[PDB]
RNA sequence: UGGGCUACACACGUGCUACAAUGGACAAUACAAAGGGCAGCGAAACCGCGAGGUCAAGCAAAUCCCAUAAAGUUGUUCUCAGUUCGGAUUGUAGUCUGCAACUCGACUACAUGAAGCUGGAAUCGCUAGUAAUCGUAGAUCAGCAUGCUACGGUGAAUACGUUC
């Protein structure tokens, strides 16, 4: 994302409902998840890298 | 025959009461139960008595001619206002913020292809 | 003027509800309500949102809005 | 807000400003960004330079324009 | 007869002093009004001249005489002969009722009125008024009306000057 | 800050809703699984026909809530009718979120009641708890899902064969 902003996302709104969420690795502003402030991709490669605690991938 | 208009008469005078313009299925057992008459009778099975209730209950609603009348002048003016409604009014497009480059057809006519 | 070409030509009470004002003038508008006048003579009345005694560039004075308009309905709710 | 219990909203700015000179009788045009304010009959009889996206439309607020939004005849976008 | 009630009255002693005419012949009055609708479009759609003389009789109350092309004229596409006019002359006591018709109960229904132009004098008293919208005039419903078109409405006063003629005019009641 | 991304003579893909009687409407009455909840799940009670509003218990979870599943079953009515089918479109009046629903949100009440009466050439999925039908939950998310990702209820037909 550009630097600007994730400075702009940071910084302190003036309206309340003009807050939204980045992830906080790369800043990709679609796709984040609440629970780990990351989005899908970022989320893909820590998983990967086994530093998401408990995360591993799925079947059933 | 109320209100100017006749009605079915083998329906059931609930669902036939609706056939009024200005009158659907909530104001008909509205009106039906003020003037208290059986809402399985049919109309053809009548009473003048309950005819004339009806007819009491009915005029005060506000409803055929009346009615037509006050939706096109609520159209009309909207579409002196030169309101975007009346924009879109005149010239035959959704009105309430649909999206035209697709599924537009009740209000564009057939397709023109 | 010639016959049975003009169209029918009629006294009629212009009625500026707004101030309830009336002034008598010829017109052709007909309408089926009636009303008295100062002479003993009757004639129809044509009623009318805004006059010249009831306009603002007219007056001098800010114009009054009637009940059941849409001001009025806006103040209600 | 559109919710009765709330007031029609209208923005402060345009509201006061509408305000001002109102006694005089020599009203002007007012420049406003503020399409989604309310019309209120305090307005009746106005001119605002309404902002559209690229030029402030003029709109003429009469009676019937009450209750309706700014933006309402402020058109945005241009069709043939 | 409202109007010429006041200018017998009050209009013709307040302009009688105001301009010093020794005898009372010289009192300026309205000789007639000319309403005039210019209907170029008729060449193109007959129905159209058709309309605008029935809106035009409905406002004036007698039958227009329908006015022909003068010349040929070829950008305009213009036959001479062809009726692309219709006027209407008022004299009298239907000069009168069109006049304070005009003053009170049309020329307001003009949306953001501010008066009527105080220089449309052709220079020797005589007035010209241009209205944009057969609609002001009272007589006329908005749903019969297929086109909105103006009319020009001529009122030749017996003033010499246009300062004569305003003031007729203002003591009519004419805003400006 | 405001407006585009939401445009609209048009062509295509993917879907939702229907064209009805194996159904529509009304009233009564059962049976799941899998998930979410901290300034978040909001029980009961009261108010409104309504979406919702006031007070407010419990709950950081096998405890409380979201949350009464629908299809189904049993009764009354409609009787094959562009209709008691269908619910686009539009008028009016409201609720909620949000500083703010005009462009451009969802939902609710009354009325309005369009095409459509199973779809030409062609073309798609699926071999069993599958297809088809019925609901249920979640990520995103103030609000906004016919999309996506998951859950279960009922539950088929056919496969001779490899000529194309
Ligand atoms: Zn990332």
């Amino acid at each position: 994302a550009k630097t600007s902003m994730v400075a702009k996302q940071q910084k302190k709104q003036k309206y309340a409902v003009r807050e939204y969420t980045r992830c906080e690795r790369c800043g990709r502003p679609h796709s984040v998840y609440r629970k780990f402030k990351l989005c899908r991709i970022c989320f893909r490669e820590l998983a990967y890298k086994g530093q998401i605690p408990g995360v591993r991938k799925a079947s059933w | 025959r109320i209100a100017g208009v006749d009605i079915p008469r083998e329906k059931r005078v609930v669902i036939s009461l609706t056939y009024i313009y200005g009158i659907g299925t909530s104001t008909a057992q509205k009106i039906l139960e003020e003037a208290n008459v059986s809402a399985d009778t049919r109309v053809k099975d009548l009473t003048d008595d309950e005819l004339g209730r009806i007819r009491e209950v009915v005029d005060g609603y506000k409803v055929e001619g009346d009615l037509r009348r006050e939706t096109n002048l609520n159209i009309k003016r909207l579409m002196e206002i030169s309101s975007y409604r009346g924009i879109r009014h005149r010239r035959g497009l959704p009105v309430r913020g649909q999206k035209t480059k697709n599924n537009a057809r009740t209000r564009k006519g057939p397709v023109k292809t | 003027m010639k016959q049975g070409i003009h169209p029918e030509y009629h006294q009629v009470i212009f009625l500026d509800t707004t101030t309830n004002f009336k002034f008598l003038s010829g017109s052709t508008k007909t309408s089926s309500e009636m009303m008295e006048w100062e002479d003993g003579k009757e004639y129809p009345v044509i009623r009318l949102d805004i006059s010249s005694d009831s306009h603002p560039f007219y007056t001098g004075r800010q114009k009054f809005a009637a009940a059941d308009g849409r001001v009025e309905r806006f103040n209600k709710k | 807000a559109r919710s009765i219990k709330k007031g029609p909203f209208v923005d402060e700015h345009l509201m006061k400003k509408v305000e001002a000179q109102e006694g005089s009788e020599k009203k002007q045009v007012i420049k406003t960004w503020s399409r989604r304010s309310t019309i209120f009959p305090n307005f009746i009889g106005h001119t605002f330079a309404v902002y559209d996206g690229r030029k402030h439309v003029p709109v003429y607020v009469t009676e019937d324009m009450v209750g309706h939004k700014l933006g309402e005849f402020a058109p945005t976008r241009t069709f043939k | 007869n409202r109007l010429k009630e006041k200018f017998n009255t009050e209009v013709t002693e307040n302009l009688m002093k105001k301009f010093n005419y020794s005898s009372v012949m010289e009192v300026p009055k309205i000789d007639k009004i000319v309403v005039n609708m210019g209907v170029g479009d008729a060449v193109q759609n007959s129905k159209v001249l058709d309309n605008a003389v029935e809106e035009l009789e409905l406002i004036t109350g007698q039958k227009p005489l329908v006015t022909k092309a003068k010349k040929s004229i070829a950008t305009f596409r213009l036959r001479e002969g062809m009726p692309i006019g219709a006027k209407v002359t008022l004299r009298g006591e239907r000069m009168y009722e069109f006049l304070d018709k005009l003053i009170s109960v049309s020329l307001p229904r003009v949306r953001d009125f501010q008066g009527v132009s105080k220089k449309a004098f052709d220079g020797r008293g005589n007035y010209t008024l241009g209205v944009k919208e057969q609609l002001i005039f009272p007589e006329i419903d908005y749903d019969k009306v297929s086109k909105v078109r103006g009319m020009d409405i001529v009122i030749v006063t017996t003033a010499n000057t246009d300062e004569e003629a305003r003031e007729l005019l203002a003591n009519f009641g004419m805003p400006f």
